[PDB]
Parts: C-alpha cells; structure tokens; sequence
C-alpha cells in the first residue's frame, strides 16, 4: 500500500541578462524531479505558441541524495520571441504519471515601466571606515526582471551585492545595489558606474556614474 | 422496463479498470445491450468491461427477454490522480447516494476532503467513502475531493442531481377559523407530484396535536361532519410514497370552533 | 500516515527587542478532525516543563478541518540568551506525539551600522523623492526598521529583505518616499532600527536637508 504520487515538473525562465542582450543565448529550463528507478524514462515535447519545436537538449540525468533522478531539458529561445511574449510549453511524459504534465511560461505581463536609476555616495558617517558603500537605487520598474552591475574605468567591479526586486506601493519594483570599495579609491576621485539592463530602457541599457567631486 | 446494476457501482472509472454491468428486471438469458442507442455483439445478461478505455464511455441501456429498455446509465472513463466516483448522477429524493475518493492504481491517500460546489464539507484522516442514505434536492451539486499522498492531489468535479418528488404538504381547511359548532369542515393535505411517475400514488395521514386522526390512506381529505368545540386545536398531515421513502409533514394549522 | 500537522513559529523580532512588549512562541496544529478529541500541549524551556502556555479552543476552518493554537510567552532575556522552546503535541489521531523545537538564530551577534542617504540630485525633478536608510553588517538577520518624522510614524516606506553580504553578515535598505516639498522645507526624518546586538537593541539616525 504505497502513497499516491509521481514526478513533479518545474519550468524556469531565462536569466534577465540573457534576455536583454541579443549577443547572449537565453534558455528556458524544464526540470523533472522525483523520477523513480521504477519508471525512469522521461519524454519532453516543447511548443512555442502551440507549435512544436525540436531543438531542445536533455541533460544527462542525475541521481539525487534521496535516490530519485532529476532530468532537465533546455530549450534555447529567440531574443525577440521571449521579449514579445511568446509562450513556451514543456510537456513531460512518464509512466508514473496518469497523463502528461504540461507547464507554460512566458515573460511577465503588464505594461513595462522604465527604471529610474539614482547613484548615492557614502554617508559622511561611513567615511571613518576603511571601506565605503556606493549605492545604486533603481526604482519605478516593471516587470521585476532586471540586471545590475558596476564598473570603473571600463573594468567590472565585482565587490557588490544587489537586493531582490521589492514591490513598491504603486505596483512597480525597486531595488538597491551596494558596491563596497576601499575608501582611498573613493577619496582619489575614481568614477564608478552603476549599469542597468531592463526591457523598458532605451537599447535595454543605461548607466549612471558616481564620484567624489573635484576641488 | 429493466434496470442496469454496476459492479463496482461507480459510474466513473479509471482507464484500465474493470466493471460489470448487470441487466436486471425471472428468465430469459438473451440480453440486448445498447451503447449510445446501438446494439452490441454479445448477449449474456452480464456485460464485462475488462480493461476500460475511451471506447467504453457512453450511454448504456439493456433489454432482456421480453421486458422494456432500462433507463440509461452514463459510464465515463477517465485518467487522473483522484476520481470522485458516485453511484448515480441523477436521483430522486429518498434514494441513497454513495461517493468515493478513488486513487489511481488503488494507491493510498490520507486526510481526504470532500467538496460540494467548491466548499469542503467532510474531512477524514483515513480515506473513507461517503454515503447519503436519504438524499434530497439540496445534495444536488458538483462534487470533488482531494487527498494527501506524496503530494496533495485533487479530483475533477462531477455533477449530481437530486430531483424533488413533491413539496412538503400544506394542511388547509374548507372554512376560515373560527367556525360555528355544527359546521362541516373538510381538511385537505395539499401537495403535487413534480415528476411523471405513472402508477404512483401518495398516501396521507391526518393529526390533531400529537394525536392520529386518520392513518395512511390514498385520500388527501379528512371530513369533520359536524364541528364541536372540542375539535378546536392544531391540525397537520403527512404525505408519503407507498413505501415511505419520501415522507413529509405539514406545518400545523390553528382551527377554532365556537360554542 | 493520516493525522494533524504541527508548525512552531518564533516571536516577532520587534517584540523580542522592546522590553515593553510580550514576545510569544506559537505552536499551531492543523488538520484536526471534528471527531478528534482534545489536542494537548506540553511545553518545555531547555527541556524543563512549564505550565503557563495559553491553548485556545479549536477553530473550524473554511476547509472543514479544525485549527488549534497554543501560545507560550517567552522572557526577553531567555530568548536573547538562546533558550530552546519545545512544543509537544499529543492526540488520539497521532500514534506518537509530535515535538517541535525553536530558538533564536545561533552564532555571534554583530550590530548593524546604520546610515541615512539623501535623495540623489537627479531625483529632485520629481514630485516625490526617496530617503534611504542603509543598514549593514548585522548578524543574525532578525531586524526591524521603521521611519518617523516629528513624533509621527511615516508609513510610505518599503524595506528590502536582508541580503547576505560577502563577509557573512547581512544588509538591507529601507526606502521612505515623501513629497518633495516636505524634504525641501527642511523636515527631519528618522530611520529607527531594532537589532539584538545594538545597545538596548535600537538606534535612530536622522536625515534632513
Ligand atoms: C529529492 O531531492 C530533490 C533535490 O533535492 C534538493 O537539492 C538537494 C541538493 C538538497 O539541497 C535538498 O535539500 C533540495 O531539496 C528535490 O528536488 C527539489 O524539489 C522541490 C519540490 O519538492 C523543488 O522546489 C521548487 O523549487 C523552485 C525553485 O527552484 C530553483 O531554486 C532552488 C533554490 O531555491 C534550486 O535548488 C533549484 O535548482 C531551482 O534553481 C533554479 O534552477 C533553474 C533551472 O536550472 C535556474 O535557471 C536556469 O539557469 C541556467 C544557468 O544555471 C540558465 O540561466 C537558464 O537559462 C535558466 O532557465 C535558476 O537560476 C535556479 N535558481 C536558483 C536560485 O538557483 C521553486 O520555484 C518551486 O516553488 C514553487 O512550487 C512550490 C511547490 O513545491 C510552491 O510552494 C511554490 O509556491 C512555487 O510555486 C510557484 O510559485 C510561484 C510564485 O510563488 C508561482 O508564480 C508559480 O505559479 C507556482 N508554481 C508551482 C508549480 O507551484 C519549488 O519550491 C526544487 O527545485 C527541487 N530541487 C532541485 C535541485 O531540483 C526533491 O523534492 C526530493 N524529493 C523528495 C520526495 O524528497
Ligand atoms: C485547511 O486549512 C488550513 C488553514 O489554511 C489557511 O486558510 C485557507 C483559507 C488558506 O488561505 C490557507 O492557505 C491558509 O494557510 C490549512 O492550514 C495550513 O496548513 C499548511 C500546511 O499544510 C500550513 O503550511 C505551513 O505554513 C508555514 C508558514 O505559515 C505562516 O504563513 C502563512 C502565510 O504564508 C500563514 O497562512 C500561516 O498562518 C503562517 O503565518 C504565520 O503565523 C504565525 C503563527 O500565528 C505568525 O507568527 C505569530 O504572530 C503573532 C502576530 O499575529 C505574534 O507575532 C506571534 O508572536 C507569532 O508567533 C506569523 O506572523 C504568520 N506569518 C505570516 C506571514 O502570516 C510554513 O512555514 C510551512 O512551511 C514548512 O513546512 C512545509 C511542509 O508543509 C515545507 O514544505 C516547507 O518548506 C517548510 O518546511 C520548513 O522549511 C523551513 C526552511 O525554509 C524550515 O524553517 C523548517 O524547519 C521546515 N519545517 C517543516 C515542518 O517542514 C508550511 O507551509 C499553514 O501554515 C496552515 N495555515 C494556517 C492558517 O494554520 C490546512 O492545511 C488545510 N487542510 C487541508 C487538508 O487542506
Ligand atoms: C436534506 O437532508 C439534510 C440532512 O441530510 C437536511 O439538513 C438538516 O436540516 C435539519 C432541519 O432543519 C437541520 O436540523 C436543525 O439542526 C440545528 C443545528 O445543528 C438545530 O438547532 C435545529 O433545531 C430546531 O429545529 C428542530 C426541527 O427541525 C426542532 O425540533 C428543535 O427543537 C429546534 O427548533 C427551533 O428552531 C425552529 C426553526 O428552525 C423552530 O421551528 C422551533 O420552534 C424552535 O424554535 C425556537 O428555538 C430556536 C433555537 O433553537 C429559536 O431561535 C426560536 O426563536 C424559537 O425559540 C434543527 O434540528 C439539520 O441540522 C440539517 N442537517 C445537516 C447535516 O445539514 C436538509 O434540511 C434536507 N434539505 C431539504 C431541502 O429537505
Ligand atoms: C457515446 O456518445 C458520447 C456523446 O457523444 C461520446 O462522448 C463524446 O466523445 C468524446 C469522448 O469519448 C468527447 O470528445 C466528447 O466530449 C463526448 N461528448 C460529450 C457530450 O460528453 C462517446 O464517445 C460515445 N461512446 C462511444 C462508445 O462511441
Ligand atoms: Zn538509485
Ligand atoms: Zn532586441
Ligand atoms: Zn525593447
Ligand atoms: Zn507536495
Ligand atoms: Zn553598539
Ligand atoms: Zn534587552
């Protein structure tokens, strides 16, 4: 007398940065968990607005810590298609299911709203430390899909962390990104840049600079 | 006309399950089966579906020997995790209804919920069926269930209709109260059949207070030939089917007789 | 396997960090049947039984099951010193009692640094401006943040979740939105932060033009 149950399916969108730059390759990922030794064969079919496509790749399966298998199929999507709201369906067939599971994903719906991007210098109080925080406030944006980076002198600055998007009171999203730098790099007048990728920006990109004033 | 019995009694079954339909009435082993208004190439009084498929879904009727054609049973064959099985889709008030939250491959689910029109009405730690021994119209609705196995699974909905046979009666009197001593008065137990039931008669009985005035009889009238003061009281009646499966009472009417 | 399920919830951070408040641990039992008999609770603080929990009557839920809640008050210093709180639930429908344990997040506390940041000059073109509070370097992640001005709470703000920083501490930002005219008139706003590792578990930082 065995508990009723079979595999489960999770379907994931591309990464925002991959969607926003035509040079990258965005993918949707269909993940099947709890595949047993008893019914191990999994079949994927994929559809884009209802039309079957044949270019997905299945990854070699992986036995998980709990002696079930995780099986993953990845489908490359076209830049324009994902951004223009096409719907991507993964159908998963397996003998432990009473019928195939179908999951559909697309870009978030709703009118896109342009990020406003503000750079904020360190608080005067923080200038007593050895490292200072440079802040990038990105607000007013929709949908919540966004990428934020920092750079200085044309090189990526990687000592930053960015908050998740947070839903604001008017339906849009905001976040903050914090770049930590050595105080002397600030005090010497180095220019830092916060760059934002979002679909409601012109060319999907903008950047704002932050530096200690001269003189 | 004949009557189809299902074994097991569920009208909704999973792909690959079995069910046996029984054509019942003495006598003749030459049965005609109809699926979707159309005769079938076997003719025992038992039709066995060994492994159900989409080809077994539809309307079944049966004729045996010399009897009429059964009323039809709708068998549906489904795929899914959980199936809300019922013993009938269309019933008359008084008849029992069984419901079952059935798991695919007879697997185990626990903490089972039964729903009617989207509202859960019964919870069981262990998967149990539900029987409503005496339905009425208010049991009409769309039923489903949910239960916990490895995850929580939910059945699709299934529609059940229970038809009212006759409204509760109203006791009336032929004269307005108060009436004079000596006046004749006829009491009437008023209701009406809501369904065509060709040979069907209702049976009526009349009460004063808790006291029986006249027991079960086909007459829906009771005569007080010459009213007396002592007839002042509360009067009511009951209306029943022949077999008492549906039995309903009236509210009490105040009748006063003056001296 | 078919019985009730148990969830044990901590106090709210703000209640643990203000000595005038009454922090509580809450043991919640769901999937109780109408036909189950009394759901019984035993409570332990560091393994020692206590008798001052308040257990409510069962409450029918919209799905026809019942829910029972028991609440145990926790003492300010006990919670902050890391005492462990165990709820043990017993009932006929449970073949064995279910025990859950909860305590404050473990590990060495570190107090937040709190900095207020004015609106960017570019945002001054808008009708509303953003006042920011950066709260960084804190451990554990339990924290509360609010804003005021002139003795009144300011309610038009949102605060990020804590984010794990590269040194294993947490940070967050809180954003108060105000009409630009209020900022430009020199009104003073304050970001108030409660965290265990601060002196008396709180600090306040002001911000004004
Ligand atoms: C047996 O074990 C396995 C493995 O165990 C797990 O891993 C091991 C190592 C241990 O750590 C162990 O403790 C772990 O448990 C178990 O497998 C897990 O099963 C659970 C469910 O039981 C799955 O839970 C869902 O997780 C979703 C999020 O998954 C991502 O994030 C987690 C970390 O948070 C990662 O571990 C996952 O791997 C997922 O990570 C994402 O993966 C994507 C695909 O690879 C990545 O995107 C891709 O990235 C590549 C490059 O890398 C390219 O960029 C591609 O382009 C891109 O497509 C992605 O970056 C990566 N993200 C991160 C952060 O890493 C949750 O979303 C999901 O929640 C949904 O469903 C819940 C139901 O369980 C429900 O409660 C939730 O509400 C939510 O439901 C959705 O909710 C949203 C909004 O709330 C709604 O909008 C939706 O409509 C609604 N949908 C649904 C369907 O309800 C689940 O929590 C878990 O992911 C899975 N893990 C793994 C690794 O596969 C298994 O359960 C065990 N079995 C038993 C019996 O124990
Ligand atoms: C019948 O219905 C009932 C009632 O349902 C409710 O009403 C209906 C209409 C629906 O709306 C329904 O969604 C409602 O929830 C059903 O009851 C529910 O049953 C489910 C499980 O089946 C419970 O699920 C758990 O939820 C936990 C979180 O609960 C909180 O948040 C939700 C909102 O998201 C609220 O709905 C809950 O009420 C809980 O809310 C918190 O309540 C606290 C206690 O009151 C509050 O704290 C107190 O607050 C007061 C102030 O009022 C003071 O401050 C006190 O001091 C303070 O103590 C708190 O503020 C409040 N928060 C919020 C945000 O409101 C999840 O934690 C939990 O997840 C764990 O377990 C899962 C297994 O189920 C597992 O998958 C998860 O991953 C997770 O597992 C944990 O993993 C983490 C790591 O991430 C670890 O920390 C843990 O160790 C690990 N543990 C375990 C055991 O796994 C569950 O999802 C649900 O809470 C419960 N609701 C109610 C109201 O009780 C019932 O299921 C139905 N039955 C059927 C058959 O359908
Ligand atoms: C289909 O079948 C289902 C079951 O399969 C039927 O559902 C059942 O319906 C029953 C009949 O109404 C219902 O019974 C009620 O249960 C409640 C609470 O659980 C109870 O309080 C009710 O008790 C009153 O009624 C009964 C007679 O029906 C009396 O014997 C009793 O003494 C109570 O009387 C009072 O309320 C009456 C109005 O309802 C008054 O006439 C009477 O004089 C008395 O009045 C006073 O006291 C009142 C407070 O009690 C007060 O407010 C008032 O001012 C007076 O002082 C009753 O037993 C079942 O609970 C229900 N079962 C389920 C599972 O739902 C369903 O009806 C069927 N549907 C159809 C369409 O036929
Ligand atoms: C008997 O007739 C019914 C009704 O036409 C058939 O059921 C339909 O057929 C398929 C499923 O098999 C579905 O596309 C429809 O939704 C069903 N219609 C309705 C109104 O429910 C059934 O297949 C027939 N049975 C046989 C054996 O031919
Ligand atoms: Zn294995
Ligand atoms: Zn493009
Ligand atoms: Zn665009
Ligand atoms: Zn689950
Ligand atoms: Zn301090
Ligand atoms: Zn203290």
């Amino acid at each position: 007398p065995e508990l009723l149950g079979g595999p489960s399916v999770f379907l994931f969108p591309p990464k925002p940065k991959d969607t926003l730059m035509i040079s990258r390759t965005p993918e949707v990922t269909c993940v099947v968990v709890d595949v047993s030794h008893e019914d191990p064969e999994v079949k994927f079919n994929w559809y884009v607005d209802g039309v079957e496509v044949h270019n997905a790749k299945t990854k070699p399966r992986e036995e998980q810590y709990n002696s079930t298998y995780r099986v993953v199929s990845v489908l490359t999507v076209l830049h324009q298609d994902w951004l223009n709201g096409k719907e991507y369906k993964c159908k998963v067939s397996n003998k432990a299911l009473p019928a195939p599971i179908e999951k559909t994903i697309s870009k978030a719906k709703g009118q896109p709203r342009e990020p406003q991007v503000y750079t904020l210098p360190p608080s005067r109080d923080e200038l007593t430390k050895n490292q200072v925080s440079l802040t990038c406030l990105v607000k007013g944006f929709y949908p919540s899909d966004i990428a934020v980076e920092w750079e200085s002198n044309g090189q990526p600055e990687n000592n930053y962390k960015t908050t998740p998007p947070v839903l604001d009171s008017d339906g849009s999203f905001f976040l903050y990104s914090k770049l930590t730098v050595d105080k002397s790099r600030w005090q010497q007048g180095n220019v830092f840049s916060c760059s934002v990728m979002h679909e409601a920006l012109h060319n999907h990109y903008t950047q704002k600079s932050l530096s200690l004033a001269p003189g | 006309k004949a009557v189809i019995k299902l074994q097991p009694p569920w009208v909704s079954v999973f792909q690959e399950e079995s069910v046996t339909l029984h054509c019942e009435v003495p006598g003749s082993s030459s049965t005609q089966w109809f699926l979707n208004g159309t005769a079938i190439q076997t003719s025992t009084p038992t039709y066995h579906i060994t492994s159900a498929s989409e080809d077994d879904s539809g309307e079944y009727r049966c004729q045996r020997g010399l009897s009429g054609r059964s009323d039809p049973i709708q068998l549906e064959v489904h795929r899914g995790w959980l199936l809300l099985q019922v013993s009938s889709r269309v019933l008359t008030e008084g008849e029992p209804l069984a419901l079952r939250c059935h798991a695919w491959k007879d697997k185990l689910v626990y903490n089972v919920l039964y729903y009617r029109n989207g509202k859960a009405f019964k919870f069981f730690h262990w998967n149990s069926n539900l029987t409503i021994l005496k339905t009425n119209m208010s049991h009409s609705g769309t039923y489903h269930c949910s239960g916990m196995g490895k995850h929580r699974y939910t059945s699709a909905g299934i529609s059940v209709t229970v038809k009212e046979l006759f409204p509760a009666p109203v006791l009336t009197a032929s004269v307005t109260s108060p009436l004079l001593e000596g006046t004749p008065v006829t009491l009437s137990c008023e209701t009406k059949l809501l369904l065509q039931r060709p040979g069907l008669q209702l049976y009526f009985s009349f009460y004063m207070g808790s006291k029986t005035l006249r027991g079960r009889d086909t007459s829906s009238e009771y005569q007080i030939l010459t009213a007396r003061r002592e007839d002042s009281g509360l009067y009511w009646c009951e209306a029943a089917t022949e077999d008492g499966n549906v039995l309903k009472r009236s509210p009490e009417l105040e009748l006063q007789v003056l001296g």
